[PDB]
Formats: structure tokens, C-alpha cells, sequence
């Protein structure tokens, strides 16, 4: 018997797609892989499923090669098998707050009859999540000159984001300093910064 | 308390205030669409003394501008 | 490079153009003055009187004093002059020329230049005119060149 | 386009776009809300230039129609692209050159 390959496709949330592809690669209604809020660091991770109908020992090949950077494909090699399925792990980390988008062409050779498949993705990034409490830290009480007096005030950053960042001070006489100057937080880590305030001004 | 003076306590206040004119308004709805159409990511004319009744005005986290006395 | 003070608008006839309030006014006011036609009969008319009217507007929205109004009205003059006196892509000899004027109204020192001026709104025009004309230079070039 | 040696229209489009990306380089629009404003300086430009006639107002009027396409939320008609004080700013482009120098535009592209 002779067979052909067609696109039988899932998606994360067990949508089907529908046979003889004419949805799955329709300009107008190509599959729009769009993201809710992704950081940086940890990928927008989404599960598609490829289903085979044949026993053929062939390749495919990933075009946009592999993107770099922005877009992993889990896995990269591996020949499938007969009425195996073929899960693929699209990670999406994107390096700036402008929404990226990429374009995954699915190039298959066996042979309307049939044509190369489409993926749109796309992936917003949430510019900063970073939240400081107090907003406002007050010295009540007089500090007569060479006196130092600290504080501690608690900073986290409800996001997938381990971003490093710097504390700058508007200081004309180095009255205030923060420890650490500089620092690396951890995704939905909450860190604590001591301020130090040597003021003697009148 | 005081770091230096003895006994006395030193009360500070916060808060938030508008970045610019005050008599710029906000309307009641901040949107009129749908709930479900965005694209996501009763009691009598009393004029008297109805309690206008201040919602918890949303936590401004980081306003651009604190007042303080 | 020399002083363009009072050299095509006098000091009447920006009084003139002070009285008219208006856009309108002000705009019929500098064609009587320009010695332009009507802007509906040629359009060489029409884009000076426009260019130099929107420019007494912005002027009027920051503010200064009147001997600047004659000498920027007349460096306009003699600069449009220069870069519609070639047909030659001449954007450079025009900077550079012009750019030696500056010194001759911006620094202090008789007779060549005059002290009328700051530094900061200097600094404004050398923003203002890179951006807009001699990126539409070759608009002006279009029309006014043979 | 040709080379703009040789059509000085085509130099003058190309002078305006290349003044189109060098300026937007900066603050910031997504490539999203890029071609966005992009396709609309151009449309614009077919428009003003599609009669000889004089078509200040009613160019106007459509780029600002087409600008609230690109600034307010509403699927399929109008898309969330711009932001508020992006919004204004593109009003704010429209008209400040291709209103006033739409008499030079007007006079090279209009046979």
C-alpha cells in the first residue's frame, strides 16, 4: 500500500486540527501561537502534538538553521516511529519588553497534495514586575552629624525574572548608601536591601 | 524612637498624591468593553448625607509623587 | 556671514505683524509684505508664505525680542536663497555656510557679530533645522530649481 | 524605487522613509506598531497624491480615522497597537509636515 503524510496536529489543550490541512495553514487562520506574560528566564513553555500514520524511516527538517536566542524546540533529532507520538516542546524566552514573534516552517518531503507546515509564535514580556515595600523609607527622629542610622526594606519581583540590577543614589554628599550595590534576583525571589543613611546636615 | 533624643517619638505620614491637575477627572469606568470582547493578555436621588463610600483607593504601588508631614 | 538684522523685515513692519493677532491676518500681512502674489494663483508663493507665517507662529509660542525676529527672518531668507541658488545637491555647503553665520550673531564681538542671543535657543534651532528641512530639502529643491 | 540619482520622486520617497526609520529608532514602537505607522505614512501619501485637486481636510480626517483603527480595541476593525501618548504623538506626526508641506508633496506627485 501507498500512503501520504498528513498533518494531524494537537495542541496543549487537546485541540484537534483538522485533517487534509486546510485550517492548519490557511493565511488568514494560520494557528497563532500568541503568550500571556513571559519573563525572560523561564520559557513559555507549550506542548504540541504531532500524530504519524505510517512506518516510514524518514527525517524533517525545523526551518525559521534552528532559531536561537528567543526559541528552543524540544527535541532537535530523532527519527519517529510508526503510530508514535511525536510531542514537541516549544520554549519561548524573550530578551526585551517588545513582543517578539517567530515563524516555524515544518518541512516535509514525501512527496497540492501536500505542502511544507506553518507555525506562527508569539510571546509578550512583562517590561518590570518589581515591587518595593516601603516605597518610602523616613528617618523619624534627629541624627546629630556622624551619626549612621540603617534600615531594612524588602524587594520582590513576582516574575519568572532573575534579572541583575543596579542601586544608584541621588546623593551630593554620600549621606545614603544601599547594600548590596548591586545584586541578582531570583524568579519570584523577595530580597532584602539595608539602607544606610550617615547624614549630618542641619 | 528617637535615635538621639530620649523619650521623644517622631510620627511621619504618607502619602500619595496626584503627579499632575487635581481637577482633571476620571471617568467611572475606566473601560466600556465587554468583559469578554477584550482581547485578553440603585438606591434613590438622596441628596442627603448618603455615604459616599470610598473604595479602597487602588494600592498605588510606587506613586510618582508621596506626600508627607 | 554677515548681521541680517533689520535687513527684510524693519521694525515696522513687525509691528505689523504683531498687531495681527490671528493666523490669517498675520498670514495676509507677510504676503503684503513679501511682495507674494496671491497663493492660489502660484505655489512657490503659497509654500513661503506658508513656511514663514507657521514660523512667526512657533515663535510666538516660545518668545523673544524683536531685532532676533528680523535677524532669523532674514537668515531664512538668505539661507532658502542659497540652497534654491544651485540645482546641484548643495546640503553640506549650505550647513557649513550657515553655520559659520551662527558665530556671527551667537558670540559677542563687533562689528562681524553681535550679543543678541543664548545660548539655549541656539541649541534649539540646531535641533529644529536638522531636523525638518534639510531632510525636506530636496522638496524645496523640486520646486524652487531649474 | 530606483536609484535616487536618477528620479528625484523616488529620492524624496526614499528620503522620507529613511527619515521614517531613523527617527523611530528610538523611544519605541514594537515592529508591530512599526509597520503599523509605517504602511500608514504610505497610505496617507497615496492618498493625498491620488488627485490634484486639494484634499487637506478629508486626508485628514482619514488619517486620524485610520490612526483610532490602530489605537483603540476592537477585533477585526482596530487593534490595541498604539498607546495613549503614542496615539497623540502619531496625530501629532501626520499633521506636522504632510498638512503643511503637503503643497510640495503635492506639487511633485501630482503629474
Amino acid at each position: 500500500t501507498g500512503q501520504l503524510v498528513a498533518l494531524d496536529l494537537i495542541h496543549i489543550s487537546g485541540g484537534k486540527n483538522e485533517p487534509d490541512p486546510g485550517e492548519l495553514k490557511d493565511l488568514t487562520a494560520q494557528y497563532f501561537i500568541r503568550f500571556e506574560p513571559e519573563n525572560v528566564q523561564s520559557t513559555a513553555k507549550k506542548q504540541l502534538i504531532i500524530r504519524n500514520a505510517t512506518h516510514v524511516e524518514l527525517a524533517f527538517h525545523w526551518q525559521i538553521p534552528d532559531r536561537e536566542t528567543a526559541f528552543s524546540i524540544i527535541p532537535e533529532k530523532g527519527i519517529l516511529e510508526s503510530h508514535s507520538d511525536q510531542e514537541f516542546i516549544l520554549s519561548f524566552s524573550p530578551y526585551k519588553l517588545k513582543c517578539f514573534h517567530s515563524v516555524l516552517q515544518m518541512v516535509l518531503e514525501a512527496v497540492d497534495d501536500m505542502i511544507v507546515l506553518e507555525i506562527e509564535v508569539k510571546g509578550l514580556a512583562e517590561p518590570f514586575q518589581v515591587l518595593l515595600e516601603p516605597y518610602a523609607l523616613i528617618i523619624p527622629g534627629e541624627n546629630y552629624i556622624g551619626i549612621t542610622v540603617k534600615k531594612d526594606f524588602k524587594m520582590w519581583n513576582n516574575s519568572k525574572s532573575p534579572i541583575r540590577y543596579m542601586w544608584g543614589k541621588i546623593s551630593h554628599c554620600h549621606i545614603i548608601e544601599v547594600e548590596p550595590c548591586t545584586g541578582v534576583i531570583e524568579p519570584n525571589e523577595v530580597g532584602d536591601f539595608e539602607l544606610n543613611l550617615t547624614g549630618g546636615v542641619p | 524612637p528617637v535615635q538621639e533624643y530620649p523619650g521623644a517619638l517622631s510620627i511621619t505620614v504618607l502619602r500619595p498624591f496626584h503627579e499632575a491637575s487635581q481637577w482633571i477627572m476620571k471617568k467611572e469606568l475606566d473601560t466600556i468593553v465587554p468583559p469578554n470582547l477584550q482581547s485578553r493578555s440603585w438606591k434613590g436621588l438622596s441628596i442627603g448625607s448618603k455615604q459616599l463610600t470610598n473604595i479602597p483607593a487602588p494600592i498605588l504601588e510606587g506613586p510618582k509623587v508621596l506626600q508627607m508631614r | 556671514p554677515r548681521i541680517c538684522m533689520w535687513k527684510y523685515l524693519d521694525i515696522h513692519s513687525m509691528h505689523r505683524l504683531e498687531k495681527a493677532a490671528t493666523v490669517e491676518k498675520m498670514r495676509e500681512v507677510l504676503a503684503e509684505l513679501l511682495e507674494l502674489g496671491f497663493p492660489e494663483q502660484s505655489l512657490r508663493d503659497a509654500i513661503i508664505l506658508d513656511l514663514f507665517s507657521h514660523a512667526l507662529i512657533f515663535c510666538r509660542q516660545q518668545g523673544f525680542s524683536p531685532e532676533q525676529t528680523s535677524a532669523a527672518c532674514a537668515m531664512l531668507q538668505d539661507l532658502h536663497k542659497a540652497c534654491v541658488a544651485t540645482p546641484l545637491g548643495n546640503v553640506e555647503e549650505c550647513y557649513r555656510y550657515f553655520t559659520s553665520v551662527l558665530f556671527c550673531h551667537g558670540i559677542r564681538r563687533p562689528p562681524f557679530s553681535i550679543d543678541l542671543f543664548k545660548e539655549e535657543q541656539l541649541l534649539a534651532l540646531a535641533d529644529y533645522v536638522v531636523n525638518t528641512y534639510f531632510r525636506h530639502f530636496k522638496l524645496y529643491k523640486y520646486v524652487f530649481t531649474p
